[PDB]
RNA sequence: GAAGCUGGUCAAACUUGGUCAUUUAGAGGAAGUAAAAGUCGUAACAAGGUUUCCGUAGGUGAACCUGCGGAAGGAUCAU
RNA sequence: AGGAUAGUGGCCUACCAUGGUUUCAACGGGUAACGGGGAAUAAGGGUUCGAUUCCGGAGAGGGAGCCUGAGAAACGGCUACCACAUCCAAGGAAGGCAGCAGGCGCGCAAAUUACCCAAUCCCGACACGGGGAGGUAGUGACAAUAAAUAACGAUACAGGUUGUAAUUGGAAUGAGUACAAUGUAAAUACCUUAACGAGGAACAAUUGGAGGGCAAGUCUGGUGCCAGCAGCCGCGGUAAUUCCAGCUCCAAAAGCGUAUAUUAAAGUUGUUGCAGUUAAAAAGCUCGUAGUUGAACCUUGGGCUUGGCUGCAGCCGAGCCUUUUUUACUUUGAAAAAAUUAGAGUGUUCAAAGCAGGCCUUUGCUCGAAUAUAUUAGCAUGGAAUAAUAGAAUAGGACGUUAUAUCGUAAUGAUUAAUAGGGACGGUCGGGGGUAUCAGUAUUCAGUUGUCAGAGGUGAAAUUCUUGGAUUUACUGAAGACUAACUACUGCGAAAGCAUUUACCAAGGACGUUUUCAUUAAUCAAGAACGAAAGUUAGGGGAUCGAAGAUGAUCAGAUACCGUCGUAGUCUUAACCAUAAACUAUGCCGACUAGGGAUCGGUUGUUGUUCUGACGCAAUCGGCACCUUACGAGAAAUCAAAGUCUUUGGGUUCUGGGGGGAGUAUGGUCGCAAGGCUGAAACUUAAAGGAAUUGACGGAAG
RNA sequence: GGGUAAACGGCGGGAGUAACUAUGACUCUCUUAAGGUAGCCAAAUGCCUCGUCAUCUAAUUAGUGACGCGCAUGAAUGGAU
RNA sequence: GAUAAGGGAAGUCGGCAAAAUAGAUCCGUAACUUCGGGAUAAGGAUUGGCUCUAAGGAUCGGAACGAUCAACUUAGAACUGGUACGGACAAGGGGAAUCUGACUGUCUAAUUAAAACAUAGCAUUG
């Protein structure tokens, strides 16, 4: 009989059944931990700003050969440091010691992306400035 | 099939279509009712007083003659076991296994039957509390259960 | 590695880390 | 995969088999799993049944022959070329082999 | 153990029709059983039925003529409102413009149909294509 | 009929103790993963060159080795 | 019983009982929890959200106590404490933006210290006053509606009577600006509207992409595993379709991209509707309480009359005649806030909306502002199938409407016995169990005897024992183990497991039965019994093998494989441990679907057979299996179940949700310990894996 | 000649190395035998020594927790609890 | 033999000596554990006098009631006082750890009471 109860009577086994067997699927587990409030740097946020510590070349995984320029940021909402790629050519020049950047993910939901190793964020904004602005020569960066 | 067993056996006695009393049978339905009473006076319980019946007498069953089931007219005679038959002799095998085992404490196997009869006396004797055959303070204790069965 | 000695090795890990631990209690 | 459906043993409808030792090895193997071959030669080669009948203080002396029951494991069998690898559909004849 | 006689009757009806035989024995009968063949004899998925007494449940025989496709119970029997009706005939059945749905309604058991030419509803029973 | 007084009542608040809960330092210890395929060997995959694996128990630089009982997912559906 | 309260009430007091809730989940903990109307997404079923335009609750920095009053435990009221904090002449005094605006701080994250009571309403002694309630404008790409950035000719060409590609014309218009009027409390804007307002109509559309998924380049230059891109797969090492650019093209467009959450996709949470032999996953095996689920059976058929609706039939309703207690469920109804949803009407210029509006032009006439849905619970109601429940068994039973405890009425009252179960009984049948008991040779060790040079072990050797007689030989004895051959695709048991004889003890399946009871049953959280080997504790035994150890070989090294010894152990008695590839890697109960020959146990009928038994031939029930086929299933291997599963529902328990981290850490619990059971997360990762195919290889076979 | 360490007792000296640095996982030979295993430690046992690190204090040759080539720890001369 | 402002071990080799605690009733009690303990752990409240109230029994009488007789215990309340009250007497200080011996026990009468001896348990020998 497909084993589970089929009684006109048995809602609550089928009811507490599903309740138990939800666990094992992780968005679920993830969402009712609340493992983003807990142990997600962000805290759940979609961006978070903090302050460059230093800049950083991360080698590419194989098979790639690279060097992904990145940056050690202390977050300042909770003091938590985290690596933030900044992307496209030549927008390391744009972010220096001690500024303010604004920080988003991926799009992989906090795993690294691509061939870089242990970064699940990129620089968005820097001293306020969109990055895409100051690659563009669209905007100046204030200094 | 095989409540305690994984047995699957399905001998069985298979009743005749009719329900009328056979043709050649010349007996009244007093006289049934005397010899099934006369046996019950001598200690016989139902299944060995309609044993002897169609054995030695032609009483096919009792209840195509007489109109009332063995047990049935023992109850109405007075003559009805304060236990029931089967609980009973399910007991009295309790008390057989319990007094073997008390000798031979290495008998597992033994200690693995008595747990399935005793599971088997009290779910009996649950339904017969449930149908007030024995009263709803009935209990089956392995210490005084000789004294029943005695 | 084996199975089987991945346990033991594991095995031999915790024992160790309760004799540790007890020290302090 | 499942090689074989009767697990490369004989026991059905059974927990457990008592070992046998191989033969060559001393092998612990079940009995039901255990190659098993009885071998009744003559205790005599056919060479010297000759001249020992010829030294027989006996008119009419029959030669006694050996008897002998062998247990052999998997291992020992293979080597010794007891069995051969068959092919997939010539696992399933069991038949002994059409030699004799 | 046994506990549903109208799905092993059913059953026994579909591995009949499934292999070609033009006739099955179901064991044991009950009212239900026979309400639901003869609601699938009017509908004409099945032929003549037979009733056998042995001082017992009781035996049928039935007639099969080969336009059964499938019939089935619903275990549970669930409760239908007539506005469920749409639902169950959606998921159950092939097409909406042939089989039926049986149900017990305390008008007795009839098909989805006739439960709705005289407005009643009652607890789902099983299908018949 | 005011201040005030007696005894109650509701009871904020502080000190100590207990408990619950959430974060965090730590000499040292012991892990996991990622990185590169650096040193030592060759345990597995072929009968992997001692068939492999399971439970258990000893031993050992390391893979691992050995005993006992199992399994075939065997290298035998077979005499 | 009182007190108190506006009043009921352990609301409080006194006395007295010992009660009340809970596996149908109480109590505790968490909530990044105010509840609901609702919102997003949606085939259906669902999943997620709801601080926030309405309703209910609560609070006014945290607590607490009050005054006044009909109404407050009020904070734009007071009192006190705590925390903040203001002025001070140092004696003192005054505070509460989670109202409006505004500031700081916090942060990814959110607007003016503007105008007004004109509207909506409220308050007051009130036609008159007040209202940051509210309205108006400002900021405002939160979302939503409509909708510009051009249109048309002639030449010139190309082209098959017309679609364009260019250089040549004359028209059209609002974006913007503005008299003015309207709007409005006053304005702004909208709507109208003089004059102005378009050729590069510079009055100039952007955001992302062009390897695949995925629509659109194998163009040109630059770089050269760098720089970079790339959600994923991947691109880049000198002709890069992927980076940086130019050209060209593609998609959506006043919008387009990115991050995060969520929904669909996801039948990857599965009630509908998953999977569990081998991919993750059937508990080692039974018992068992709650839970879930449970054979059949009790007014059916017939006859007559009649109402309604669909085109003589058919479909519903009736009404008579035929012997004529509790639920659950389903129908209908009443009562169910608006907004939102669906939906009727209605030219807001269309539309989103709104609830307006329409008439020959009105000193007025006049369609409207529908209707559905809610859904558990409660209320009322029709129906009596399906599923429960009760009744008359020591009769303490029912009727006497007008019967007098008795009497009389009555057909006086008990459903089958399920190829469910339980029990009895009858001949059996088993390597099922326990306790004794009885063999057997072997091994080793010992005693006697006999010879004499080796014996053992190996691929070869060596360790070892040997003229002190080894090894070998016969007889005898003692110890512990173990039960060969017989022995099998055979038996028994819940499994683990069980094999010498006999006795005793208590069990058991199947079969046979015209015996008995009548639902007593199936599966089962909690809770139990048993549970190979190894291991632990303590006695006893310790022949043989033999972890550790010692030793001789091989080897580069092997404290490995091989050889000789060897301690725990192996056996047993009392207890523990609770695990195995505890495997059929396949839960249990029930039904059905296909052929065949064997075989074990029981029973029933029968021989060219040997001597009652054996055998032979037939049936059957139960088992252990096997062979063939594939109706059917499956990814396949394969499967008579792993079939009767998108044509998806017989009952029920357990387990799984990509690979690791990890059966780890932590907490608990059991254990003497070894350890068992329960059991995460961070982080990391694009595969890991299953079955099969071709090849290659193999110290595999032919 | 054999046995015996819960008999007395003993349990060491020597020889090389990892795509920065540091360390050394990586074999045989001698003493009359074996060459210190599990554990434990500047301990009532460590000379150097007031060892080094942490903690405790304003300050600690004291105390505790770590570390360990330990002058000269260590298993019924019983080891660790 | 007593007392001592403020401080409170700065004294000293070292809290030596002294002080502090102390009865009873009620509340509350951690690590660890050989499950027996630790434990009086730690840490709190009360306590007089007087006037009352309630509960707890025996023997007789035929009664869930009467008669007579009788012991000190416990609990509650009011009042009262320079807030005192185990009023003298009597009477634990406590906690976190390390070393060491398992424990109770024993010896150097007259300088050493200990970690020494013994011990149960374990093992060996004849
Ligand atoms: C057990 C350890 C090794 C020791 N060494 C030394 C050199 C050697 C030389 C040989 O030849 C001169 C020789 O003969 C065969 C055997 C040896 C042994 C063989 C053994 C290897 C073993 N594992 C697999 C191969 C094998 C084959 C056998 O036959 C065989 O039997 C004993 C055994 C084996
Ligand atoms: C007359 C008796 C008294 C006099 N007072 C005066 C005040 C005073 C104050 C003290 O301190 C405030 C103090 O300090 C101790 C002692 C005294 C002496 C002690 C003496 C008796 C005493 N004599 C010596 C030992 C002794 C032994 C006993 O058996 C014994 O019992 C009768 C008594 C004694
Ligand atoms: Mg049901
Ligand atoms: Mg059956
Ligand atoms: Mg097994
Ligand atoms: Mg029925
Ligand atoms: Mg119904
Ligand atoms: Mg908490
Ligand atoms: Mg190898
Ligand atoms: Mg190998
Ligand atoms: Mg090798
Ligand atoms: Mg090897
Ligand atoms: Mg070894
Ligand atoms: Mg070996
Ligand atoms: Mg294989
Ligand atoms: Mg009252
Ligand atoms: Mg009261
Ligand atoms: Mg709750
Ligand atoms: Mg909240
Ligand atoms: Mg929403
Ligand atoms: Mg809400
Ligand atoms: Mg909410
Ligand atoms: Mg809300
Ligand atoms: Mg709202
Ligand atoms: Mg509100
Ligand atoms: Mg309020
Ligand atoms: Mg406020
Ligand atoms: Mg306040
Ligand atoms: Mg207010
Ligand atoms: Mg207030
Ligand atoms: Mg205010
Ligand atoms: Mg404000
Ligand atoms: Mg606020
Ligand atoms: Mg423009
Ligand atoms: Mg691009
Ligand atoms: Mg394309
Ligand atoms: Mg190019
Ligand atoms: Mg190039
Ligand atoms: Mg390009
Ligand atoms: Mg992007
Ligand atoms: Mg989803
Ligand atoms: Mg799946
Ligand atoms: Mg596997
Ligand atoms: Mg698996
Ligand atoms: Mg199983
Ligand atoms: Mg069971
Ligand atoms: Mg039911
Ligand atoms: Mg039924
Ligand atoms: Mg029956
Ligand atoms: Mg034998
Ligand atoms: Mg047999
Ligand atoms: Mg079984
Ligand atoms: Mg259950
Ligand atoms: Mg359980
Ligand atoms: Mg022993
Ligand atoms: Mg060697
Ligand atoms: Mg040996
Ligand atoms: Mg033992
Ligand atoms: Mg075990
Ligand atoms: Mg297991
Ligand atoms: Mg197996
Ligand atoms: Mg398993
Ligand atoms: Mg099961
Ligand atoms: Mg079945
Ligand atoms: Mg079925
Ligand atoms: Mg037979
Ligand atoms: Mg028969
Ligand atoms: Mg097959
Ligand atoms: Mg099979
Ligand atoms: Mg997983
Ligand atoms: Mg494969
Ligand atoms: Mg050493
Ligand atoms: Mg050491
Ligand atoms: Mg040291
Ligand atoms: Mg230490
Ligand atoms: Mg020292
Ligand atoms: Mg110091
Ligand atoms: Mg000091
Ligand atoms: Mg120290
Ligand atoms: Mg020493
Ligand atoms: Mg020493
Ligand atoms: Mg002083
Ligand atoms: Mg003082
Ligand atoms: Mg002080
Ligand atoms: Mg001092
Ligand atoms: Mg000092
Ligand atoms: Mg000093
Ligand atoms: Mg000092
Ligand atoms: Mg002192
Ligand atoms: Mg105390
Ligand atoms: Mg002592
Ligand atoms: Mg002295
Ligand atoms: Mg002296
Ligand atoms: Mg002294
Ligand atoms: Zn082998």
């Amino acid at each position: 009989g497909k084993g589970k109860p089929r009684g006109l009577n048995s809602a609550r086994k089928l009811r507490v059944h599903r309740r138990n067997n939800r666990w094992a699927d992780q968005a679920y587990k993830a969402r009712l931990l609340g493992t983003a409030f807990k142990s997600s740097p962000f805290g759940g946020s979609s961006h978070a700003k903090g302050i460059v510590l230093e800049k950083i070349g991360i080698e590419s995984k194989q098979p790639n050969s690279a060097i992904r320029k990145c940056v050690r940021v202390q977050l300042i909402k909770n003091g938590k440091k985290v690596t933030a790629f900044v992307p496209n050519d030549g927008c390391l020049n744009f972010v220096d010691e001690n500024d303010e950047v604004l920080l988003a993910g991926f799009g992989r939901r906090g795993k690294a992306k691509g061939d870089i190793p242990g970064v699940r964020f990129k620089v968005v904004k820097v001293s306020g400035v969109s990055l895409l602005a100051l690659w563009k020569e669209k905007k100046e960066k204030p200094r | 099939g095989r409540m305690h067993s994984s047995g699957k056996g399905i001998s069985s006695s298979a009743l005749p279509y009719s329900r009328n009393a056979p043709s050649w049978f010349k007996l009244s339905s007093d006289d049934v009712v005397e010899q099934i009473i006369k046996y019950a006076r001598k200690g016989l319980t139902p299944s060995q007083i309609g044993v002897i019946l169609r054995d030695a007498h032609g009483v096919s069953q009792a209840k195509v003659v007489t109109g009332n089931k063995i047990l049935r007219i023992l109850k109405s005679n007075g003559l009805a076991p304060e236990i029931p038959e089967d609980l009973y002799y399910l007991i009295k095998k309790a008390v057989s296994v319990r007094k073997h085992l008390e000798k031979n404490r290495k008998d597992k196997d033994s200690k693995f039957r008595l747990i399935l009869i005793e599971s088997r006396i009290h779910r009996l004797a649950r339904y017969y509390r449930t149908v007030a055959v024995l009263p709803p303070n009935w209990k089956y204790e392995s210490a005084t259960a000789s004294a029943l069965v005695a | 590695m084996r199975d089987k000695w991945r346990k033991k090795r594991v095995r031999r890990l915790k024992r160790k880390r309760r004799k540790v631990r007890a020290r302090s209690k | 995969p499942k090689k074989r459906a009767s697990n490369g043993r004989n026991k059905k409808g059974r927990g457990h088999v008592k070992p046998v030792r191989c033969l060559n090895c001393a092998r612990c193997v079940p009995k039901d799993k255990a190659i098993k071959r009885v071998t009744i030669r003559n205790m005599v080669e056919a060479a010297a049944v000759r001249d020992l009948s010829e030294a027989s203080v006996y008119a009419e002396y029959a030669l006694p022959k050996l008897y002998n029951k062998l247990h052999y494991c998997v291992s020992c069998a293979i080597h010794a070329r007891i069995v051969r690898v068959r092919s997939r559909t010539d696992r399933k004849i069991r038949t002994p082999p059409q030699r004799k | 153990t046994r506990t549903s006689v109208l799905a092993d009757a059913l059953n026994a009806i579909n591995n009949a029709e499934k292999t070609g035989k033009r006739q099955v024995l179901i064991r044991p009968s009950s009212k239900v059983i026979i309400k639901f063949l003869t609601v699938m004899q009017k509908h004409g998925y099945i032929g003549e039925f037979e009733y056998i007494d042995d001082h017992r449940s009781g035996k049928i025989v039935v007639q099969l003529n080969g336009r059964l496709n499938k019939c089935g119970v619903i275990q549970p029997r669930f409760n239908v409102k007539i506005n469920d009706i749409e639902r169950w005939t959606d998921n159950l059945l092939p097409a909406r413009q042939f089989g039926y749905v049986i149900l017990t309604t305390s008008a007795g058991i009839m098909d989805h149909e006739e439960a709705r030419r005289k407005h009643v509803s009652g607890k789902i029973l099983g299908f018949v294509y």
